[PDB]
RNA sequence: GUGGGAGAGGGUGGUGGAAUUCCCGGAGUAGCGGUGAAAUGCGCAGAUACCGGGAGGAACGCCGAUGGCGAAGGCAGCCACCUGGUCCACCCGUGACGCUGAGGCGCGAAAGCGUGGGGAGCAAACCGGAUUAGAUACCCGGGUAGUCCACGCCCUAAACGAUGCGCGCUAGGUCUCUGGGUCUCCUGGGGGCCGAAGCUAACGCGUUAAGCGCGCCGCCUGGGGAGUACGGCCGCAAGGCUGAAACUCAAAGGAAUUGACGGGGGCCCGCACAAGCGGUGGAGCAUGUGGUUUAAUUCGAAGCAACGCGAAGAACCUUAC
RNA sequence: AGGCAAGGAGGUAAAAAUGU
RNA sequence: CGCGGGGUGGAGCAGCCUGGUAGCUCGUCGGGCUCAUAACCCGAAGGUCGUCGGUUCAAAUCCGGCCCCCGCAACCA
């Protein structure tokens, strides 16, 4: 509806679903595939391969838009992030690199109890 | 829970009652599917094994999903109980006397004990001046079901909600 | 079980303390923007933690990177 | 069924043919150990397979296997309380005496005549891609595919 | 004293990014969140995810250690300032000025309270959702106090090395941090681990002693009763400090050992499950039992290892009723 | 390409009251 | 006396309301599990919807009486 052909793609993954979301060179997102996308809802939203799917389904959402150019940028731990990354690799987009930002607090405030009882 | 919807319907000659309840006789399988689909809303055989296979005319899936939603509203109308002692403390009382009525406008009854020990003395009598005060308390939110009863070791009341 | 380098070693006589000669601590530093340890390192411990003061005074400044994120991985 | 791979049984092969798998059929087929009757069984619905489909059955039996013979199918696996189709692959041999039984299913499932009508018609239906062993193995294959998101729980 | 060192030692004044949250701005759409599963929850007023900026408040990732420091509580971004303690070399000054410490005075986490401020996250209570027999719990969603500050109090704690402080002595080896040296090895002061003698109830300790001593102070003299009562004192309170007895029990205890045990670990095994085939449970009947009747339904056998069992032969017999 | 190791993941380690 | 609302297997609750369609939990029985009990799971039994009756093709359902339950207005009490 309005093109591209070139820039990035946010992999968010939780343990509870992982999100991919299909950017511009600037970070404008266009084209994002959560697990609730691939229909499955609940646990399997979160599964490693859900989240391919999930990437697969973005992937193919940006190339409704001529978008190959895409750098890919890993944001969190979650259990598809690894296999979202490898769907994207795959599919026939051009893969620029797999970076990693994940979000680590530099000693942030107290997280929950269950994140935490890490101490 | 879950009846011949429409096509899943091979039982001959249907009792077509619609969703509004009136009887259109003893059409075809056929005719009254066409009439369905018609109508939009699904020919569902509520009695295959009956004086004329029972063919309600409503969406199916759609009266399944009235069900269910009655049904969950259904459950959201419990009984809680909220048990003082012979001693009170003050602030206490009034922490409870408050979650009664909160639980009272939910729609949850509240059945108030006390806890008696032995000391059967001014206990019952204790019991009685606690469960009627709150009474009074909330008497806009529960009246009494069953007043103060002595339970040998407890005090029951049951404060019912006002308007259901 | 960790040989290859050592950045003390592969690095030749400088001062540590020296936060502005910033080319050099970049080799103290991983891919990512953190400290090398003792264990990559391998200075003296007193000299380590003298590196570390100097890399947060570095980036305390603007001149080394506070974190990064890992590339290719 | 600990310690060892548990070695799997060489049959004499097909005194008719030479063929192991014919043997393995015949035997699923026989109930009772009553051999010498479900062999019967097989010739009679070889000879209806030549009667219909006028190639040599036991080329047509090989296709008919093929067809139901599933690669990725169900196991159980509790996890969590949670009780998971597990997707897994199905071993060679495993898979082809699965497909076996399914056909074996098929043919007594059949609301046809007598014995060996049925399993000729059920091998017909196999080799075409049709009929009832067929849409259990796809059924299996489905169910795989529905529950690929648990694959990950691999044995 | 002089010279030199290390250090998250303490305080005061600043600042630096990551993160989170919150809002503005975009770009964008059907969910996100969550879990062992889910559900409440938030979301079309457009979230979640993503970029840009701002508002904050807390807390300091990597270094990081088994590390350093303090007397102990404790202490981590970085910087500056004020400053404590300490270690070493020289052996230079002083000459016994020392050690301890009832009481005293001071510190003293966390929570707590008082007053004022702030408040992003987290989060008792509390409101929800699940879970369950129940759920005032573990799990999830929110949520106030409180965490944070200032000022005041409170003073307890597994305030633990469960080990009072000081000095002398009595094998080493090891790894470490730190200081000097004539520096592949010496010599100080820390921090660990392994062990000579010795000790110890063993466990273990073992130059950083729980060994040998000497100095001194604290405390113990069975467990409950009980850190309770009573009094006293302190405290805004919450409480704390000081601290019994009557009665009661003939144990409470520690350390090991042998087992047995565990929804501890590892290595194993069995038709133990899986894979497969065929059954029982459903039907009738055959029995044996339980139970109930009866004049008696003989007695025995009890989860596997009782129940088509003693019975390998009850019409009378057998047979015991 | 294999050899391990050290780290980082993330998955799995469900539940389940009692006794002469 | 008024008016309101109610009445469902043994107990608590849905349905009425929308004329055809009786669920839910607790208990009762039987079985399974277990060493044994609880819990757990499985079945089984069990309601004509106060009633007279009407409807209507057909009512738990719509209508009323009567019986009640419930609160309040109410004198002797
Ligand atoms: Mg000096
Ligand atoms: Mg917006
Ligand atoms: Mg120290
Ligand atoms: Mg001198
Ligand atoms: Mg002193
Ligand atoms: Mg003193
Ligand atoms: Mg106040
Ligand atoms: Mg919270
Ligand atoms: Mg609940
Ligand atoms: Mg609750
Ligand atoms: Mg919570
Ligand atoms: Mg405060
Ligand atoms: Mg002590
Ligand atoms: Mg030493
Ligand atoms: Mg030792
Ligand atoms: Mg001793
Ligand atoms: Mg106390
Ligand atoms: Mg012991
Ligand atoms: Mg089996």
């Amino acid at each position: 509806k309005r093109q591209v052909a070139s820039g990035r793609a946010y992999i968010h993954a939780s343990y509870n679903n992982t999100i991919v979301t299909i950017t511009d060179p600037d970070g404008n997102p266009i084209t994002w595939s959560s697990g609730g996308v691939i229909g499955y809802k609940g646990s399997r939203k979160g599964t490693p391969y859900a989240a391919q799917l999930a990437a697969l389904d973005a992937a193919k959402k940006a190339m409704a838009y001529g978008m190959q150019s895409v750098d890919v940028i890993v944001r969190g731990t979650g259990a598809g992030r690894e296999q979202a990354i490898r769907a994207l690799q795959a599919s026939g987009l051009q893969v620029k690199s797999i970076v990693d930002d994940t979000p680590v607090p530099h000693n942030g405030c107290r997280p929950k109890k269950k994140f935490r009882k890490a101490s | 829970k879950e009846y011949l919807t429409n096509e899943r319907i091979r039982a001959k000659q249907v009792r077509v009652v619609g969703p509004d309840g009136k009887q259109l006789g003893i059409m075809d399988t056929r005719e009254a599917l066409r009439l369905a689909q018609e109508m939009d809303l699904d020919l569902v055989l509520v009695g295959p094994n009956a004086d004329p296979p029972v063919a309600r005319i409503m969406d199916y899936s759609k009266w399944r999903y009235e069900q269910q939603m009655a049904e969950k509203e259904a459950r959201k109308t419990e009984v809680k109980s909220i048990k003082f002692r012979v001693k009170i403390d003050e602030h206490d009382y009034q922490t409870k006397l408050g979650h009664i009525k909160r639980f009272l406008q939910e729609g949850h009854k509240v059945k108030v004990t006390i806890m008696f020990r032995g000391r059967e003395v001014a206990h019952p009598e204790l019991g009685e001046r606690i469960l009627n005060r709150v009474t009074e308390d909330l008497k806009d939110l529960a009246v009494v079901e069953m007043k103060p009863e002595m339970l040998g070791r407890d005090m029951n009341m049951l404060l019912a909600p006002v308007k259901v | 079980p960790s040989r290859k380098a050592k950045v003390k070693a592969t690095l030749g006589e400088f001062d540590l303390r020296d936060y502005r000669n910033v080319e050099v601590l970049k080799r103290f530093l991983s891919e990512t923007g953190k400290i090398l340890p003792r264990r990559r390192t391998g200075l003296s411990a007193k000299e380590q933690r003298i590196l570390a003061k100097t890399i947060k005074r570095a980036r305390i400044l603007g001149l080394l990177p506070f974190t990064e994120k890992l590339v290719r991985k | 069924a600990r310690r060892r791979r548990a070695e799997v049984r060489q049959l004499q092969p097909d005194l008719v043919y030479g063929d192991v798998l014919v043997t393995a059929f015949i035997n699923k087929i026989m109930r009772d150990g009553k051999k010498n009757l479900a062999a019967r069984i097989f010739y009679d619905a070889c000879k209806i397979i030549q009667e219909k489909t006028g190639q040599e059955p036991l080329k047509v039996f090989k296709q008919a296997v093929e067809n139901v013979k599933p690669r990725m199918e169900v196991r159980s696996r509790r996890v969590g309380g949670a009780n998971y189709q597990v997707p897994m692959e199905v071993s060679p041999r495993r898979q082809q005496s699965l497909a076996l039984r399914w056909l074996v299913q098929a043919a007594n499932q059949r609301p046809e005549r007598r014995a060996a009508v049925r399993i000729a018609h059920e091998l017909m239906d196999a080799a075409e891609g049709k009929g009832g062993a067929v849409k259990k193995k796809e059924d299996v294959e489905r169910m795989a595919e529905a529950n690929r998101a648990y694959a990950h729980y691999r044995w």
